[PDB]
Order: C-alpha cells, then sequence, then structure tokens
C-alpha cells in the first residue's frame, strides 16, 4: 500500500526557515517524481515544484524560486521542502504528491503539514458566559465566547460533553495575532435555567482548563 | 573513449 | 532419432517478411496448442516495414496464418513541457516472440524513441519495446523500460552513466513460470548490455494507451558498470532461466554476452537480484560464445545443465589452418553448492561457415527413454550449405558426440533453416514432443513430428 | 681405316664442308692426283699440301655489345649482342650473365580510420601514410600506393539520426562541423604518383559516429576483393595497412542494426566508390577475411594505437600471416614491418628463347647462387637485389640452310633486357670467290675452275 | 502559465443525482488533466489521471471526459460520501496549475435563521472590553448578510464573522458575528441591534437590546 507520511504541524516565526519532511511507506522514494503543493483557503492550490530523488534534479514555479528548496534522501526514503524567509503568506497546508503510473500525474497525496508563521506569544483564552436578555419563548439559546488566545487549538464542550446536541461551535478567526472562537447551544425553556449548563474550554498550549456556568442576567 | 571519441 | 523428416508441415508468411525469424508454442486456456511466429520485416498497412506476428493453429497441411493485430501507429505526447515520440518504422516487431500461459509477448527491438524540449532532445534512439497480447480476451499492453525523458546534455555531463537510450529491449526474452518477463537489452548502458524484469500481470495493470512514460513499480533492471571487461559486451544478446542454486524458491537467470571482454565472450548465471553466481568464459575470440544459451537436464539427475553456443568458432586443422565451423559447450550441474566446472562435452560443426550452435533447443524426452534431448542448429550446414538441424539424445554420461538424427533443409539456399528452434511440446497430441524449425530467409516454418 | 671426308663423293670444296665439321679442303695445285682433296687437316698437311692452301673454317662467337651489369638505363643481361658464325652441322657455345638490378614491385593500400575518436590521432595517421609513401619509394622505385577511409555502418544505432541536421553534420550538437558518416570509401587507386598521394592524405578530416567499435573490417574485405577498384598488380607484393584506435565490429554484431545477412565476400563498391552493401550486409568473420586475404594474396598489417595492440595481436594469431605494428607520432615501428616484408622477397631468372629458327636448337647450363653447374637447366631461383646468375648456351645448326642470316632472342621472363644472337651460316670456301669462269683445264664445255678442280 | 477555470464553484445537489464539473484550460492540453477529491477535513485522493483513466480503487460511478481545452468530471448516482471538494489539475506544462475547485453541497428546503443577540458579560466589562455577539443559526441557503447598529447608526469596524460548514444532521448553515468596541464607547450608547438579511424574507430579522434594562 503506497502511503506518503508527512511531518507534523509547524509553528514558526517570521524571517526564520522551516523544513518539512515526507517519508515513503510501502515503496521507495526514488521510484517517481515527488511534488510539493501549497493550499490556502482563499488562494487555493499552488504547485511549488518537484524533485526526482534518483538524481536530485528539480523544477520550480518561478513564484517559489529562492524561497523553496526541495531535496531528497534515498537512505531514509524521505523528500523534503525547505521554506526560507518565512512570511505571513507562507502560512498554509503543504502536501507532497506522486503519480500512480503516469510519470507526469498527481495521484497519491500525503496527509498535509500545517505551517503557521506568527510573532505571537502563547496566551491563555479569556472565556465569557453568554446569557440571554430580558419572559421567554419555547426554546432558549446560550453562548460561550473565547477570546484572545494563541495558538490553535482549543477544545470547547458543553457540560463536559453531556450536551452535544443542538450545539454550534464556530471555527476560530484571527484578529491582531490572537484567535477568537464562539459557540452556541440551544435547549428548551423548561431545561434552562432550572438545570445547570456550563461551558468547558481547554487550551493545551497555556495549560489552562476553564469552566463557566451560564447564569441568567439579574436586575 | 567509451563511445567514438578521444580518451 | 524419431522425428519424421518425410511428413513435414509448412507454414508460410509474405515475401521479404522474415516469417520464422522467431517462434514459440502457444497454449490457449482450453489446452489447444498453436504456433506463434514472428515476422520482423512484414509491411504495415501503409506499405512501410513495421514487422508483424502470426498465430498459427495446428494443421497437418499447414499454410497461411492469421495476423495477431497490434497498434502500428506512431504516438506523440506533449506533456510536462516536453514532447514524447514513438517511431514504429523498421521496429522489427516479432524479432522475438515468447508465450506464457494465455499471453504472447512479441518485441520490436528497434522501435525508436525521442523526447524534445525546446531546442534540445534526448536523441532519436532504439530503446525497443514489447507488445503483450492476450488473444482469448483481446487485451493489449506494452512494456518499454528503457524510454527516458533526460536530455542529450545531461548524459554528456554524467559521462554517459545509466544510458538506456540504445537498449533494444526485447532483443532476447524469456518468461519465468511465475510470470516474470525477462528481456535482454544488449545495447543497454552504452552497449554494455542490461536485463529488464517485470511481472506480466503488473505490466498489464499499469499500462494505458497514450501515456508513453509510465511506472511499473515491480520492475527490476540490471546495473551499469565502469568495468572495461563489460564494455561493448552485448550482455543480454541471449537470455534464459533455470535452477542452479538448489533453492526452488528462487529463480536463476542465464545471460549471454557474446562480445564480453574484448570479444572473448561470456555467459553468466545470476540470481533474480542480478548478483553473479558463475561466469563461463569463451574459448576463442570472435567466436560469439553466448550467441545461444539453453537450459535443460540432459543426464537425468534432476539438476539443470547449461548449453552455450559459439557459432563462429574456428577449429584447428592440418598445417596450422583454422576453419570456421561453430561449437556448442555442455556444462553438467554438479550436486550441492558447487560451481559449474569445465565443459563435460564439446560439440563442433563439420561444415565450413555452417554456424553450428547458432540455435540450441531443448526437445524434452524425444524418444521417451528417461533422458531429455536437444537439437542444435547449423543454419548454413550440410554439404550444400542450405542448413541443418542435428538431434542429440541425452544419457547418464551427458550427451552423445554422434547425433541420433540429422534434419536437412527442405528450403533453398539462404533460408537460414534452423536460425530459430523450439520443442518440448506435443502439438498433435500423440504423447511425443515435437520440433518447430524456422527458415526466415524462405519466409516459412517447418514442423516435424515425433513418432514411436 | 678411312674417314668420312674422303669416302663421300665430294666433288667440290663446298660438298666437302657439308659432310662434317672436321673435314678440310686442299686447294694446292702441287698436290698429286692420288691424294684426296677432301680430308682431315692432319692428313692434308701430311701429304705436302701447303698450309696457306688449306680451307678449314672454324665457328666463332664475337661479342658485339658488351656493356657491364649495373650497380646502385640499367643493364641486367650481359652481353647484349653476340655474332654467331656456324658451318654445316657445326655448333658453338657462348656465355650470358643475368642480374636482378631493378627494385621489386610492391603495392601498399592504406586504410584510414576517420571516425571521431581519431580526431587526436589524425596527425599520426597522416604522418604514417606520407612516411610509408616517401620512405618505401626510396626502398623501391616500383612502389605503388593508394588509400581509402572508413567509419562504420551508417545506420542507427551506430549513426546519429537526429536532429535532421545531424545527418549532414554529425558534429552538429557540439556546435562544430565534421563530414557525413560513411561505411567504406575508396579514395585513391594504387598509383606511383607519390606527391599526389601525400597531398590527398593530408586533406582528410574526421567524421563521427556513436559506438567505439568501428566498421574497418568491411573496408578490409572490400579492399581485398575489389581487384579492379584498388588495382592490385599480378606480379607484385601486396600489403594492406590498417589503422584504428579502437575495437572493431565482427560478424553477428550487425544484428544490433537489424542486419542479419551474412557477408558474401564479394566486391560491392563500383561507381561512387562507396561500399554499397554497408547498411544491408553483416560484418565479415575472421575466417572469411582469411580466405579472401589468402585467395587474393594480400598481407594484412594492423597499424593500431597502443591501447588496442594486444587486441589486434590476438586477432593476428587467428589470421595467419598477419602482423601488428604500433600506430603513433613515430612511424618507425610500422615502416619496419614493411621493410622486413620487402627483405623477404625473392625472385627468379627463367630464360626463354624467341624466334629460334627451325634449323637451330639450343642447350643450356645454369650456374646459380650455389656455384654449381646444373646441366640442361635454364633457370635459377631465390635471388635478392644485386645477385647474379650465369648460363652457358650452346647452339647447333642442322646442316646448311639457304637463309644464310638469322637472329633469335634469349630473354629472361619478367626482364625487359635480352640477348640478341645474330647467326650467320658460313657454307662456302674463300677460294670460291676466285671462280675464274673460263674452263682452261677442262675444255669439254664444263666451265669454271675453283680451288684446283674441274666440274 | 495555463489558467484552469473550474465550474461551477459550488452546486446544491441530492443523493442519486448525476452531476458534472467542467474545467476549461487557457489552451489545449491533450487530455493531460487530473481530477482530485478532498472530503471535509481530510486530505486529497486522486480520481482520474490522463483525462479518463480511473485511479486504482476509485468507484465506477466516477468518469472523466473531454478534449482540447474543455474537460468534465461526472459522478453518476451520488453517494453521501461524494459531498466534497473537487479540483482539476493540468500537467501539459510546467508549472502545473490547478482549478479553483467545486464544492458539492446537500440540497434542502429554505430555512430562516434564528437570530440571538448577547450583550457583553460582566466578566468582560470589568476587564475593560465589550463584545456584542449575535448567532444566526440553522439557515438555508448559505448566503447571509449581517448588519450591526448602535443607536440606529450602522457600525462596520471591529466585527468578526464566522461560519460553520453544512450541518451533518439537518444540512443547514450557521453564522456567528461578534462586535467588539471599547467599554468606554459601549457605555455611551443605549440601543444595540443585529440585523439578518437572508433570502427567506425580503425584510430583515432584527434582534435588539437596550443597555441596562431589567
Ligand atoms: C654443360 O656442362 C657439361 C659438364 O661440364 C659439359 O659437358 C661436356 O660436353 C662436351 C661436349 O660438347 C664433352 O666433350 C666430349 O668429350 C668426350 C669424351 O669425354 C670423356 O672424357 C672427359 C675427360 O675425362 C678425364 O677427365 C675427367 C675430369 O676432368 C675425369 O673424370 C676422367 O676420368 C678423365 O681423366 C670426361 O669428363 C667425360 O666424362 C663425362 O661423359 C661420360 C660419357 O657418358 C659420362 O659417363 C661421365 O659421367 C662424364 O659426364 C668423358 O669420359 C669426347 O669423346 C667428345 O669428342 C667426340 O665428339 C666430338 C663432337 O661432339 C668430336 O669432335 C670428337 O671427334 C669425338 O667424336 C667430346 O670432346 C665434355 O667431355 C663434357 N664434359 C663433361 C664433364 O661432361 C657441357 O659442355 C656443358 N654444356 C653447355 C651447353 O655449356
Ligand atoms: C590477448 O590474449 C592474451 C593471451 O591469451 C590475453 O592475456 C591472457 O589473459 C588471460 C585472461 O583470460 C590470463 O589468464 C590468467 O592467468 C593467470 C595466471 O597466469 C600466469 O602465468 C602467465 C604465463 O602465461 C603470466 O603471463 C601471467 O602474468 C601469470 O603470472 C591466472 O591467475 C588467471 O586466473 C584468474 O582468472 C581466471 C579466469 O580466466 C579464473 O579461473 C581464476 O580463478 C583466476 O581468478 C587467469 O587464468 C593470462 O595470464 C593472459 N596471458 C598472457 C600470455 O598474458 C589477453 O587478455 C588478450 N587481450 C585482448 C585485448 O583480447
Ligand atoms: C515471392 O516472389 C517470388 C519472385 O521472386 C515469386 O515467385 C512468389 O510468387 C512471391 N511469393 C508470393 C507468396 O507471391
Ligand atoms: C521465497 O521465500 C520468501 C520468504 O522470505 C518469500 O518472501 C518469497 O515470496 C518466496 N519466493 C517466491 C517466488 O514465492
Ligand atoms: C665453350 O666451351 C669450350 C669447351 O672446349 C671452351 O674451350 C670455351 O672456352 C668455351 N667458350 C666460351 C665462349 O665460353
Ligand atoms: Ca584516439
Ligand atoms: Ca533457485
Ligand atoms: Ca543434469
Ligand atoms: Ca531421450
Ligand atoms: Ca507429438
Ligand atoms: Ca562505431
Ligand atoms: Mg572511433
Amino acid at each position: 500500500e503506497v502511503q506518503l507520511q508527512q511531518s507534523g504541524a509547524e509553528l514558526v516565526k517570521p524571517g526564520a526557515s522551516v523544513k518539512l519532511s515526507c517519508t515513503a511507506s510501502g515503496f521507495n522514494i526514488k521510484d517517481t517524481y515527488v511534488h510539493w503543493v501549497k493550499q490556502r483557503p482563499e488562494q487555493g492550490l499552488e504547485w511549488i515544484g518537484r524533485i526526482d530523488p534518483a538524481n536530485g534534479y528539480t523544477k520550480y514555479d518561478p513564484k517559489f524560486q529562492g524561497k523553496a528548496t526541495i531535496t531528497a534522501d534515498t537512505s531514509s526514503n524521505t523528500a523534503y521542502l525547505q521554506l526560507s524567509s518565512l512570511t505571513s503568506e507562507d502560512t498554509a497546508v503543504y502536501y507532497c504528491v506522486r503519480p500512480l503510473y503516469d510519470y507526469y500525474a498527481m495521484d497519491y497525496w500525503g496527509q498535509g503539514t500545517s505551517v503557521t508563521v506568527s510573532s505571537a506569544k502563547t496566551t491563555a483564552p479569556s472565556v465569557y458566559p453568554l446569557a440571554p436578555v430580558c419572559t421567554t419563548g419555547s426554546s432558549v439559546t446560550l453562548g460561550c465566547l473565547v477570546k484572545g488566545y494563541f495558538p490553535e487549538p482549543v477544545t470547547l464542550t458543553w457540560n463536559s460533553g453531556s450536551l452535544s446536541s443542538g450545539v454550534h461551535t464556530f471555527p476560530a478567526v484571527l484578529q491582531s495575532d490572537l484567535y477568537t472562537l464562539s459557540s452556541s447551544v440551544t435547549v428548551t425553556s423548561s431545561t434552562w435555567p432550572s438545570q445547570s449548563i456550563t461551558c468547558n474550554v481547554a487550551h493545551p498550549a497555556s495549560s489552562t482548563k476553564v469552566d463557566k456556568k451560564i447564569e441568567p442576567r439579574g436586575p | 573513449x567509451r563511445g567514438d571519441w578521444p580518451c | 532419432l524419431n522425428l519424421d523428416p518425410v511428413q513435414l508441415t509448412f507454414y508460410a508468411g509474405p515475401n521479404g517478411s522474415q516469417f520464422g525469424f522467431s517462434l514459440d508454442f502457444h497454449k490457449d486456456s482450453h489446452g489447444r496448442v498453436a504456433i506463434v511466429v514472428g515476422a520482423p520485416r512484414t509491411l504495415g498497412p501503409s506499405q512501410e516495414e513495421t514487422g508483424g506476428v502470426f498465430l498459427c493453429p495446428w494443421r497437418a497441411e499447414g499454410g497461411q496464418c492469421p495476423s495477431l493485430l497490434f497498434d502500428l501507429r506512431d504516438e506523440t505526447r506533449n506533456v510536462g513541457s516536453q514532447t514524447l515520440q514513438t517511431f514504429k518504422a523498421r521496429q522489427g516487431l516479432g524479432a522475438s516472440v515468447v508465450s506464457w500461459s494465455d499471453v504472447i509477448v512479441a518485441c520490436a527491438p528497434w522501435q525508436h524513441w525521442n523526447v524534445l524540449e525546446k531546442t534540445e532532445e534526448a536523441e532519436k534512439t532504439p530503446v525497443g519495446s514489447c507488445f503483450l497480447a492476450q488473444p482469448e480476451s483481446g487485451r493489449r499492453a506494452e512494456y518499454s523500460p528503457c524510454r527516458g525523458n533526460t536530455l542529450s546534455r545531461i548524459y554528456v555531463e554524467n559521462d554517459f552513466s545509466w544510458d538506456k537510450r540504445y537498449c533494444e529491449a526485447g532483443f532476447s526474452s524469456v518468461v519465468t513460470q511465475a510470470g516474470e518477463l525477462v528481456l535482454g537489452a544488449p545495447g543497454g548502458y552504452y552497449f554494455l548490455g542490461l536485463l529488464a524484469q517485470a511481472p506480466v500481470a503488473d505490466i498489464f495493470s499499469s499500462y494505458r494507451p497514450g501515456i508513453l512514460l509510465w511506472h511499473v513499480s515491480s520492475q527490476s533492471l540490471s546495473f551499469d558498470s565502469s568495468n572495461p571487461e563489460y564494455f561493448d559486451g552485448y550482455w543480454g544478446y541471449s537470455v534464459a532461466v533455470g535452477e542452479f542454486d538448489g533453492d526452488l524458491n528462487t529463480t536463476e537467470y542465464v545471460v549471454g554476452a557474446p562480445t564480453w571482454s574484448w570479444t572473448l565472450g561470456a555467459v553468466e548465471i545470476l540470481d533474480s537480484y542480478y548478483q553473479r553466481l558463475h561466469r563461463l568464459r569463451g574459448e576463442q575470440m570472435a567466436s560469439y560464445f553466448g550467441h545461444s544459451v539453453a537450459v535443460t537436464d540432459v543426464n537425468g539427475d534432476g539438476r539443470h545443465d547449461l548449453l552455450v553456443g559459439a557459432p563462429l568458432y574456428m577449429e584447428s586443422r592440418a598445417d596450422r589452418k583454422l576453419a570456421e565451423v561453430g561449437r556448442v559447450y555442455l556444462f553438467l550441474q554438479p550436486r550441492g553448492p558447487h560451481a559449474l566446472g569445465a565443459p563435460s562435452l564439446l560439440l563442433t560443426g563439420t561444415q565450413l561457415y555452417g554456424r553450428f550452435g547458432s540455435a540450441i533447443a531443448p526437445l524434452g524426452d524425444l524418444d521417451r527413454d528417461g533422458y531429455n534431448d536437444i537439437a542444435v542448429a547449423a543454419p548454413y550446414g550440410g554439404p550444400s550449405g542450405r542448413g541443418q538441424v542435428l538431434v542429440f539424445l541425452g544419457q547418464s554420461e551427458g550427451l552423445r558426440s554422434r547425433p541420433s538424427q540429422v534434419l536437412d533443409s527442405p528450403f533453398p539456399t539462404g533460408s537460414a533453416f534452423g536460425f530459430s528452434l523450439r520443442g518440448a511440446v506435443d502439438i498433435d497430441d500423440n504423447g511425443y514432443p515435437d520440433l518447430i524449425v524456422g527458415a526466415y530467409g524462405a519466409n516459412q516454418v517447418a514442423v516435424y513430428r515425433a513418432q514411436p | 681405316g678411312p674417314n668420312i671426308c674422303t669416302t663421300r663423293g665430294v666433288s667440290s670444296c663446298q660438298q666437302c664442308l657439308a659432310v662434317s665439321p672436321m673435314c678440310a679442303w686442299c686447294s694446292d695445285e702441287a698436290l698429286p692426283l692420288g691424294s684426296p682433296r677432301c680430308d682431315l687437316k692432319e692428313n692434308l698437311l701430311k701429304d705436302n699440301c701447303a698450309p696457306e692452301s688449306i680451307e678449314f673454317p672454324v665457328s666463332e662467337a664475337r661479342v658485339l655489345e658488351d656493356r657491364p651489369l649495373s650497380d646502385k638505363q640499367v643493364t641486367q643481361v650481359s652481353p647484349q649482342r653476340i655474332a654467331l658464325r656456324l658451318r654445316p652441322d657445326d655448333s658453338k657455345n657462348f656465355s650470358i650473365q643475368v642480374r636482378q638490378v631493378e627494385d621489386y614491385p610492391v603495392d601498399i593500400y592504406y586504410l584510414m580510420d576517420l571516425s571521431y575518436s581519431m580526431k587526436d590521432d589524425l596527425w599520426s595517421i597522416q604522418n604514417l601514410g606520407t612516411k610509408l609513401a616517401t620512405q618505401m619509394r626510396k626502398l623501391t622505385s616500383n612502389l605503388r600506393i593508394g588509400f581509402g577511409a572508413f567509419v562504420d555502418k551508417p545506420v542507427s544505432p551506430y549513426m546519429y539520426i537526429s536532429p535532421p541536421e545531424a545527418l549532414e553534420n554529425p558534429c552538429y550538437d557540439m556546435k562544430t562541423t565534421c563530414l557525413p558518416m560513411f561505411g567504406y570509401k575508396h579514395v585513391l587507386t594504387l598509383t606511383d604518383q607519390v606527391t599526389r598521394f601525400n597531398e590527398e592524405v593530408k586533406k582528410q578530416s574526421v567524421s563521427r559516429n556513436r559506438d567505439a567499435p568501428e566498421g574497418g573490417f568491411d573496408a578490409i574485405m572490400q579492399a581485398t576483393v575489389c581487384d579492379e577498384k584498388i588495382g592490385w598488380r599480378n606480379d607484385a607484393s601486396h600489403l594492406l595497412v590498417f589503422t584504428t584506435d579502437a575495437k572493431t565490429h565482427i560478424a553477428l554484431d550487425g544484428r544490433l542494426a537489424g542486419i542479419v545477412q551474412p557477408n558474401d565476400g564479394q566486391c560491392h563498391v563500383g561507381s561512387d566508390n562507396h561500399y554499397s552493401a554497408s547498411t544491408t550486409m553483416d560484418y565479415p568473420s575472421l575466417g572469411l577475411m582469411t580466405e579472401k586475404l589468402s585467395q587474393k594474396n594480400i598481407n594484412l598489417i594492423f597499424a593500431v594505437t597502443e591501447n588496442v595492440v594486444n587486441l589486434y595481436q590476438n586477432y593476428s594469431e587467428l589470421i595467419p600471416g598477419t602482423t601488428v605494428g604500433v600506430l603513433s607520432m613515430d612511424s618507425s615501428n610500422v615502416l619496419q614491418l614493411i621493410v622486413d616484408a620487402y627483405g623477404k622477397i625473392r625472385s627468379k631468372v627463367e630464360l626463354e628463347v624467341r624466334d629460334l629458327p627451325e634449323e637451330l636448337s639450343l642447350s643450356f647450363n645454369a650456374t646459380c647462387l650455389n656455384n654449381e653447374v646444373i646441366p640442361g637447366l635454364k633457370s635459377c631461383m631465390g635471388l635478392k637485389i644485386g645477385d647474379t646468375v650465369s648460363f652457358s648456351i650452346e647452339a647447333k645448326v642442322r646442316g646448311c640452310p639457304q637463309e644464310k642470316e638469322k637472329s633469335f632472342t634469349i630473354k629472361p621472363v619478367g626482364f625487359k633486357d635480352s640477348l640478341i644472337v645474330q647467326v650467320t651460316f658460313d657454307c662456302d670456301c674463300a677460294c670460291q670467290a676466285q671462280a675464274e669462269p673460263n674452263s682452261h683445264r677442262c675444255n669439254n664445255g664444263n666451265g669454271t675452275f675453283e680451288c684446283g678442280v674441274c666440274r | 502559465d495555463i489558467l484552469m477555470t473550474q465550474s461551477p464553484s459550488s452546486m446544491s445537489v441530492s443523493l442519486g443525482d448525476t452531476v458534472s464539473i467542467t474545467c476549461h484550460a487557457s489552451q489545449g492540453i491533450s487530455s493531460n488533466i487530473g481530477w482530485l477529491q478532498q472530503k471535509p477535513g481530510k486530505s486529497f485522493m486522486g480520481l482520474i489521471y490522463y483525462g479518463t483513466n480511473l485511479v486504482d480503487g476509485v468507484p465506477s460511478r466516477f468518469s472523466g471526459s473531454g478534449s482540447g481545452a474543455d474537460y468534465s468530471l461526472t459522478i453518476s448516482s451520488l453517494d453521501s460520501e461524494d459531498f466534497a471538494d473537487y479540483y482539476c489539475v493540468q500537467y501539459a506544462q510546467l508549472p502545473y496549475t490547478f482549478g479553483g475547485g467545486t464544492k458539492l453541497e446537500i440540497k434542502r428546503a429554505d430555512a430562516a435563521p434564528t437570530v440571538s443577540i448577547f450583550p457583553p458579560s460582566s466578566e468582560q466589562l470589568t476587564s475593560g472590553g465589550a463584545s456584542v455577539v449575535c448567532f444566526l443559526n440553522n439557515f438555508y441557503p448559505k448566503d447571509i448578510n449581517v448588519k450591526w447598529k448602535i443607536d440606529g447608526s450602522e457600525r462596520q469596524n471591529g466585527v468578526l464573522n464566522s461560519w460553520t460548514d453544512q450541518d451533518s444532521k439537518d444540512s443547514t448553515y450557521s453564522m456567528s458575528s461578534t462586535l467588539t468596541l471599547t467599554k468606554d464607547e459601549y457605555e455611551r450608547h443605549n440601543s444595540y441591534t443585529c440585523e439578518a438579511t437572508h433570502k427567506t424574507s425580503t425584510s430583515p430579522i432584527v434582534k435588539s437590546f437596550n443597555r441596562n434594562e431589567c
């Protein structure tokens, strides 16, 4: 079974360099061309270049000439991508690719490696409970706001995972080098506030685990 | 050399 | 001793087509034996020489055979900012033909190939190619392991290392019983020579039309060398498989390098990793020792014996005079982990320029006495020079010096009667193995049947 | 008892000479009636016949032209002219010397490897060719010399077949120019015009092909079998000098170019001086080469560079008679092989007679280099330049012919020199000139009175 | 470079449908085209190589077609697994170039959002910040516009928006919109408003609160 096994997520500083790896499994890296591809949400997929590990000869898109250096080592069945002079634009997911049969094709892909270029320090999230405003309807929505943390990820759950249904946890968004994330949960008006609903945020990077009970707003 | 050329 | 020379069967191809340059027995899934014939100068549909292959069904009367169709159109692919080109003109399709199970492999050793990139090129050179066909389904695949996309310059810059541009893959060929196709490419590595191996199943499953450069992950190629002894040695001019290490799990390859070490010639026995197990050196320069190789057990001890042919060997005669007659060398395999020693027997032709040992065919047990037998070709032998095939029965002592039977060419001068040979197969189903002899000069094949 | 002179009619001085060479005639008028006029010279002197009256012609051979044998016009036969004077039934002997002065005829055909690997060896083969021409001319004035060139069979994969420009200029992808590839090209037929040969040799430039082993054996075969084209002389020593710096293609190599037809050993050159079977016929085998070299009587010399000497030394042992010499900046090695060959040449002097009259017949005694007179022999063998043999010829006339003056030629086979022997037949007596028509003493209507006798 | 234009960018389709995704090259590329699939939150998998050839293991329901500069991927009878992103890539010339992509989305009935406005928590206000959060939940189709007003005036800066992918249960979309301003300015105004505009209504859904009103 052909399988390309890439190195883990990188969190790197602007100006520095990073070197991603891609190791063959169930085949030898010199068997074909090995390519590197860049992916970003807005800009989509960009081809960085290729190497023929049998002899080291390479090809690059002029856009990545000088920044990207592809290399390979048959002794360890691994290909590499090195990105120097890291900028914000280099924040992307990076894939290595090779063909099945056709020399020039792009058929087998690695699981991808996430590279994040940032100047930010590690910062624990501020967690805030969001309760409704001033009688009620039939259903009620509660919220939980998680602000000013770095880096990703956080793991937010409701009642320690006891309340999974009727939940909407939104993907994190960046502002001024720190991430913000929110999450809503909806239940019946008979459920809350009669029964207790707590927000559970965890941020491994800062070693923080925080619980916030949603309380109704008083006079 | 191997081919037709000087050594 | 018992091949019937009276009751012959003649199959014929078109004029100038060299019908019978190569041949083999082919057996369909039902068990019905046919004869596949290569005809490397057959005209294509546009009156240009491409070569062709014919699949003959067994008939007592013989006659004309149906053509086994292959794609004879050239191909161009503009991919990866390059231009890939195939050239099938004068490719010699059918210069070799081998059958395995329900698959026929017919090769065109001189199929040319080029790659263009702007003002540069790889050079238009004979990489060779083989066409694989499965008649009972219609499936077609190809295998062309020496094609590259490296430009002329880079070879110069690397002192012509790993240069596969002139391979002529399929110049010789054999299939193992497991289904590994082995091809001789005597032009490989700048005329040093190479072997290319790949499972037949994997060749079929990785091939699609129009791709031209594709990967066969299971394939194994031999190696390039800077050893002057191997230069211009044509390693892979002939090829064969057998059992020479005593381990039935592994397969051993026999390779002929007839101009090895400054035209001394050599035959090598290798493992499936292309590690040398033994080397047999030629006796006399320019004799083309390694032109032919045959593997079979002739002394009935269960161990395969080796037969090498040197068809230009000059024998000593009265008053220091040499006479080109040809020679075949028999090497019996000893027991245990022991090397192949000197020749147990030397068979030498009698007719001048006869090219004795130009082809050596294992016949199986022809007379059904327990010992396997062989046939040796002298394509310009006999008093007339028309050609001659000689049968030699096996015995405990190895082989007999005196032939049990001599078949004389029924075709006219120039036929090359005996240039191709095949046996060890019962075509008429009478319990005795038969022999097919090609005469490419005459555009015909002759079948001889073994009688009680 | 009596002799043949007295007892055979003999009515006259002339009839007397016709009987036998030993007879003499007495004209002395003082001789008595009893004494016979036709007798032996011993008998006549014993019968008071005056010595001045005796007629007794003796046969002689005078040397007319007697120029000496030459050293180092050219005189090889000596003497050149002799005058024989014979009487009825008589014979006479004379001498002749023959010497081999002229140089031995030698043919040297030069095969030039003009492939790309010879780019650096070009000066050397040019130097070798011109030294062979010049120095062997000093050795023999009857030298003839010619040359041709070879590369290899102009077919893929030997030939570069891309891009299209590469066919006219094989050196195209090196951004330089060389000549188109060719199999074998005959350039200059065996000539004695040495200056011209040298000039043509110096004009030669290299071409290019792909593989190290070249097609020089095609050239060797065609240079052997193409009699008319190369112009080998019949009575002449034949040397084929072959140059190269690499391996050579041999029979069964041609299958890599799709060529499977065996070499037929026939000449295929003709009008355009190219080997026309180059692309359709395989390289020759060592045996076929040996057969034709032997048949056409040609000695092959491998003039190869040091890196392949051993290879060609080994081929040399499989083609008996072949020798090997080292091609290099210095030409001494190869020249020596030719000088050595010339040293081994030997010749013969075989006398033949032309325009011998019916009445004459000759016999010979040969004195050869063994200094022994082998009688009834007219030829010597095993001569080098400067050697001299010698014959002794005897000529007998049958009776007296009325032709009276004839000439024949003793000539050695192959020599332009000869001996003209002018033969005269002296059948009369000096006293016959004084005929005196008036009878005087006969007076019966007889007429004439010569040497003291009537009719 | 060769521009690969892929169409459409997204389609709303159902199970059992047969769809096609077209891809146009800026010049002829002789079938030298590949088709890729990327399932939500997963990596890439090759589908077709050289125009029409399926990669080993790819289901028969996928097929490629086209020539010259115009090519198409066709899924016949959609599986639940086929709702993903799909891309074309050419390799006629270096540099290799990709299409923009096509997103297969689950089709369903239109649904209005449930808007819920939330004033800043006491914790945040004591820390000196003020964020007003608004959830627009379980709507279809995915296109929605949110507008913030403070005392009637439209507020543009300091808004951060986030959208979930299509829900696994009810195939709907949700959006969150957070308005952050200084606590100082927050306490200088009474009315805060969150207006949702969505195709399910010509007039917008408005949720509001007046600061300190309980
Ligand atoms: C080629 O070379 C040969 C060899 O030199 C040479 O041969 C001579 O030929 C002439 C003819 O022109 C011969 O002349 C005749 O001789 C007759 C008698 O000869 C006898 O005596 C010879 C001398 O004997 C003494 O000396 C020798 C050694 O010096 C010694 O051995 C003796 O014991 C003895 O002491 C003797 O050599 C000769 O022997 C040869 O002949 C016999 C006969 O068959 C043979 O058996 C021997 O083995 C040996 O070869 C012999 O014993 C003589 O009678 C004769 O005269 C008659 O004829 C002439 C006319 O023809 C009349 O005018 C006359 O009246 C007589 O009737 C004549 O004189 C000469 O003897 C030969 N010499 C030899 C050695 O053979 C040729 O001339 C050469 N040819 C050319 C073209 O150059
Ligand atoms: C032209 O032809 C010549 C003569 O045939 C070739 O030279 C011979 O090359 C062979 C190689 O096949 C040499 O054979 C070797 O001999 C060695 C012992 O020989 C000794 O004695 C000779 C006296 O004749 C000396 O000249 C020599 O220097 C030695 O002292 C062995 O040790 C070798 O054995 C090894 O190889 C063989 C395989 O052949 C193995 O079986 C052995 O186990 C071992 O590994 C070998 O047998 C021979 O010495 C050479 N002869 C001469 C006279 O020099 C040229 O090669 C050939 N040239 C070209 C260009 O074609
Ligand atoms: C082949 O050509 C020959 C003439 O050389 C002719 O006799 C024969 O008919 C041709 N073969 C066929 C099958 O027509
Ligand atoms: C030989 O044995 C080895 C055991 O390591 C096995 O892997 C291999 O498949 C065997 N060879 C064949 C031809 O089955
Ligand atoms: C010829 O032979 C005779 C034999 O008596 C000899 O005397 C004479 O000298 C010879 N003559 C010549 C010209 O050699
Ligand atoms: Ca050289
Ligand atoms: Ca084995
Ligand atoms: Ca055996
Ligand atoms: Ca038997
Ligand atoms: Ca039978
Ligand atoms: Ca060559
Ligand atoms: Mg050369």
